[PDB]
């Protein structure tokens, strides 16, 4: 059971790591892609990607 | 007769709030009908996604 929950915690944290902005102005990719022009959106996209 | 630096500029600040709440002001889309049980790519009130 301990290894099962430890793996599950790893996976759950991996999923939950999406919500973080990492300094960007949003978290869901379609919205940052849906309210910014390419030359300005690319830097935010790059921060979130890294 | 005043110089450019002292002429009156009329200024308007359009402070939106882009947020969760039910949107009341936005653009003139056609707003077509939905399709259901077959996966589409929607611009479902600005929450664009598939």
């Amino acid at each position: 059971q301990d290894v099962v929950n430890q793996n599950a915690q790893a996976l759950n944290t991996l999923v939950k790591q999406l919500s973080s902005n990492f300094g960007a102005i949003s978290s869901v990719l379609n919205d940052i892609l849906s309210r910014l022009d390419p030359p300005e959106a690319e830097v935010q996209i790059d921060r979130l990607i890294t | 007769t005043n110089g450019v630096g002292y002429q009156p500029y009329r200024v308007v600040v359009l402070s939106f709030e882009l947020l969760h709440a039910p949107a009341t002001v936005c653009g003139p889309k056609k707003s077509t009908n939905l399709v259901k049980n077959k996966c589409v790519n929607f611009n479902f009130n600005g929450l664009t996604g598939t």
